């Protein structure tokens, strides 16, 4: 007799007949689920008046929490009820409606970008409508569709009112991004860029996701900014960032330059107050916003492990200590080169200086190795310099121990990063990396928030879904319909900060990864550990760069190469086959399959379209919307526990049924030598770099404490095998 | 068997019908290495 309160605001009597209709539609078809267990598992409280909105809501939650090995179907079930409720959010009913009167609507309300209805006539819209498959909405999975209410959607963020639906985001990201193409084949690229990406053979990063359709045009995932010795640069790299987090930016800060705590300023005016200080100053940039309203404000910033302050640096993460020499809400990368782990293995000292009072020693350390020996021998020998000696295996522990209880004191080898990368050292250096490791683009500090003169990298993402192909040969189609589309979107969006316009619109730096690819290694029946994908690995990622060069090469010839292209090594007719580090050539044996030289030819000629193409992201959001393995790591467990803004999420293996026996989860592995291997080739065809992770089982030591010895020798053989950075240390807990 | 194989409508019945850091590091070990 009582009642409940339908959407619309009227009323009837509860008929628990409404319940069962849901719950069969949402199981139909799949294996081994309970309409039973969802209702009961509900413990829906019911009371007259009960909202219909909030009934529905509950039995999502309920079905979601009972994915699990026995019933992995429950990650379909919940989709299925979750769309279903995300239909009625945005459109109150279940068929969405046109693609034209909807965007006329979002338009009008200012949620939608205004070039929409200036770039595609009434006609284009219909012709565009008949190219949406609404039933995709039912190739999701539950992780997938909370992602996409909860950071994709285009929704209010105070109201929380949900606005667009799937496969809407899906057809205007690919309608803005070739809007500005010809329209004798716009559409045929418009249709094919929704197939790739509806059909889960591209992953797009989440920027592009949540904004490409918004007026707020902002969509590059990274952005690195270089800081001078001067408050002029540190106020303006400030500004930067609070900029570039409030449109959804990680950022990446490269505070090296600035010197030392103790050191004169204006020939002793004023004694200088230290690092810690600025760098307090850049974290209350980074956390003053949030990422666009997406997600919360990152950065990662980056010194020299020879930098005078080292010792103070490596521990700002660290709890144990005061408020004033700790900046914990910001992670931290030590730059080291080939000398600095020399010191290592000969058990020698290091000797630290504040880069004011070394001549071109920092600016060596990144681009000429040899004039840094040179420069770094000669002046620890100089009595007239300010400097500190420090055990060479006393600095390796506290940076490796740091990194250890943090999991957030990140390493990029800078020789790595120039010896073997797509810029020339001598005309555009590579000197810092991002927020997760994996982009290496050159930079130039600023003088002002509008310096014309600095440069600070952008880069574009996307990636590759390795499950979703069934030939390497695909990759080329993918690669053209990728780079076409992230090239473009560089001119389609804006720049809040002119310096960084400029390094986005003269290199045309890009960075598309890979998902799933421990599922990919499942389907080949290879494992990370024992080494039997390492000819896999090396097939794979060579096809991978092959078909990107080829498309932005392709590119060049039909819209010009990118205005700094001479900068780059691929100009000088230098390719990633050339470069990379001998030691691979110990560790896999598997031959080139493709014409290099033709390519190279090509490329001497015609140019590339973007100076860098592939970077291997972790895409922790974003794979999980094809239900992807993220990245290149291993997943945790066969039903993995994924964060939300929410709760807690429930993420099967992709054909957990057929495979679970060829996944080799996290802590299956033995060590890090097999993941590293591969990493480092990876890197033989990478442009930037790979957001490598450590592992380690204390269980798996005696005593149960992680040798110091260990955590040493994987992060030489890291180096040994080129491996540019290094991301996560995860350790073990259960 | 006269009925078709089905997994278990009601799961839940079952439950009613049955029951730091080891720091000490060796230079030597790691000098053997050539990066
Ligand atoms: N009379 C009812 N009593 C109890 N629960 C109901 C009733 N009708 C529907 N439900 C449940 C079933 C669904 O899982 C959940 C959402 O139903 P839904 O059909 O979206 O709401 P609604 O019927 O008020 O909106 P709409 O008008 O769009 O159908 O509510
Ligand atoms: N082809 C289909 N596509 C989507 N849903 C379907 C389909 N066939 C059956 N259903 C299910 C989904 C809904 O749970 C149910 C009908 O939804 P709905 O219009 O909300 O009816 P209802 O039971 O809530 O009655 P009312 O909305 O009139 O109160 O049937
Ligand atoms: N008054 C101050 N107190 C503390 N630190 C300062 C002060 N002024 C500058 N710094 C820091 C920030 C820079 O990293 C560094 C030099 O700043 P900068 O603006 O380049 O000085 P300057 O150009 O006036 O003289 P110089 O560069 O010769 O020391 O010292
Ligand atoms: O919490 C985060 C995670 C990632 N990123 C940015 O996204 C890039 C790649 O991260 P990933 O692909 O894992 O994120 P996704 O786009 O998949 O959410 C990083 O370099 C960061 O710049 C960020 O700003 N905040
Ligand atoms: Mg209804
Ligand atoms: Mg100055």
């Amino acid at each position: 007799n009582l009642l409940v309160t339908k959407r619309d605001g009227s009323t009837e009597r509860i008929n628990l007949d409404k319940i069962h209709r849901v719950l069969d539609w949402a199981a139909e078809g799949l294996h081994n689920v309970s309409i039973s267990q969802v209702e009961l598992r509900s413990h829906i409280q019911f009371y007259d008046g009960i909202k219909t909105s909030d009934i529905h809501e509950t039995i999502i939650k309920a079905a979601a929490d009972l994915i699990s090995r026995d019933a992995p179907d429950y990650q379909y079930l919940a989709a299925r009820l979750a769309i279903f409720h995300l239909r009625k959010k945005a459109y109150g009913q279940f068929e969405p409606p046109a693609l034209y009167d909807h965007v006329v609507k979002m338009v009008e309300m200012g949620k939608y970008d205004n070039h929409l209805l200036e770039d595609y006539t009434e006609e284009e819209f219909k012709q565009m409508d008949t190219f949406i498959d609404h039933d995709r909405d039912m190739t999701f999975s539950y992780a997938a569709v909370k992602q996409l209410e909860g950071k994709y959607l285009v929704q209010n963020r105070v109201t929380g009112e949900i606005y667009e639906s799937a496969q809407f985001l899906y057809i205007l990201v690919a309608a803005c991004l070739f809007s500005n193409y010809p329209r004798e084949t716009r559409l045929q690229y418009v249709k094919r860029f929704y197939d790739a990406v509806s059909t889960f053979k591209i992953s797009l990063p989440t920027p592009i996701m949540s904004g490409v359709r918004t007026p707020t045009r902002q969509f590059s995932s990274c952005v690195l900014i270089e800081c001078g010795d001067s408050l002029d640069s540190i106020n303006a790299t400030s500004s930067a960032i609070v900029k570039y987090v409030s449109q959804r930016a990680g950022i990446g800060i490269n505070a090296g330059r600035i010197r030392a705590l103790g050191s004169p300023i204006r020939g002793g005016e004023a004694f200088h107050t230290g690092c810690i200080p600025f760098y307090k100053h850049f974290q209350t940039a980074v956390k003053s916003c949030s990422q666009g309203g997406v997600r919360g404000g990152a950065a990662t910033l980056f010194y020299p492990m020879w930098h005078l302050e080292v010792e103070s640096l490596l521990v700002l993460k660290n709890n144990r200590g005061v408020e004033g020499n700790r900046v914990r809400h910001m992670d931290y990368g030590v730059q080291i080169n080939k000398l600095m782990y020399t010191r290592l293995l000969k058990g020698e000292d290091i000797t630290l200086f504040s880069p004011s009072d070394v001549p071109g020693l920092y600016d060596a350390f990144f681009a000429d190795q040899e004039e840094f020996e040179r420069l770094y021998t000669k002046y620890e020998k100089d009595d007239s310099i300010r400097k500190q000696r420090v055990k060479a295996v006393e600095l390796f522990s506290l940076m490796m121990q740091e990194r250890a209880s943090t999991g957030r004191i990140y390493i990029q080898n800078v020789d790595h990063c120039n010896t073997h990368s797509p810029f020339d050292p001598a005309i555009a250096p590579v000197r810092q990396s991002n927020l997760c490791l994996e982009i290496a683009l050159p930079t130039k500090p600023l003088n002002d928030v509008n310096d014309e003169n600095g440069e600070i990298a952008l880069c574009t993402l996307s990636a590759f879904n390795l499950g979703a192909i069934n030939n390497l040969d695909e990759l080329e189609e993918l690669a053209i319909l990728a780079v076409r589309a992230l090239d473009a979107l560089l001119d389609y969006q804006d720049y809040p900060i002119p310096a960084a316009k400029r390094g986005a619109m003269g290199r045309r730096t890009l960075g598309i990864g890979v998902i799933n690819f421990a599922y990919y290694l499942a389907k080949h029946g290879k494992r990370y550990s024992d080494g039997s994908a390492n000819n896999l690995t090396h097939k794979t990622f060579e096809a991978i760069q092959y078909y990107l060069l080829k498309a932005s090469n392709e590119l060049a010839k039909e819209q010009g190469a990118c205005p700094w292209f001479n900068e780059t090594t691929y100009a000088k007719g230098i390719l990633p086959i050339d470069t990379y580090k001998k030691d691979l050539d110990t560790i896999a044996n598997e031959p080139l399959h493709y014409d290099w030289e033709a390519l190279r030819e090509s490329i001497k000629t015609h140019g590339l379209r973007n100076s860098t193409l592939s970077a291997l992201m972790p895409s922790e959001t974003s794979s999980q919307i094809s239900n992807a393995t993220n990245g290149i790591e291993p997943p945790r467990g066969y039903v993995s526990i994924k964060a939300s803004k929410d709760g807690i999420l429930r993420q099967v293996v992709p054909d957990y049924e057929h495979l679970h026996d060829a996944y080799e989860l996290l802590w299956e592995m033995p060590g890090n030598d097999g993941y590293l291997q591969l990493v480092g080739i990876m890197q033989k065809f990478i442009d930037q770099s790979i957001s490598a992770n450590t592992n380690y089982d204390p269980s798996r030591f005696p005593s149960g404490k992680v040798p110091m010895q260990q955590l040493l020798k994987d992060l030489l053989t890291a180096y040994k095998f080129g491996v540019k950075t290094l991301y996560y240390q995860n350790t073990r807990d259960g | 068997l006269p009925f078709q194989t089905r997994s278990n409508p009601i799961p839940w019945i079952n439950t009613w019908l049955v029951s730091q850091i080891d720091s000490e590091v060796d230079t030597d070990d790691l000098s053997n290495f050539q990066l």
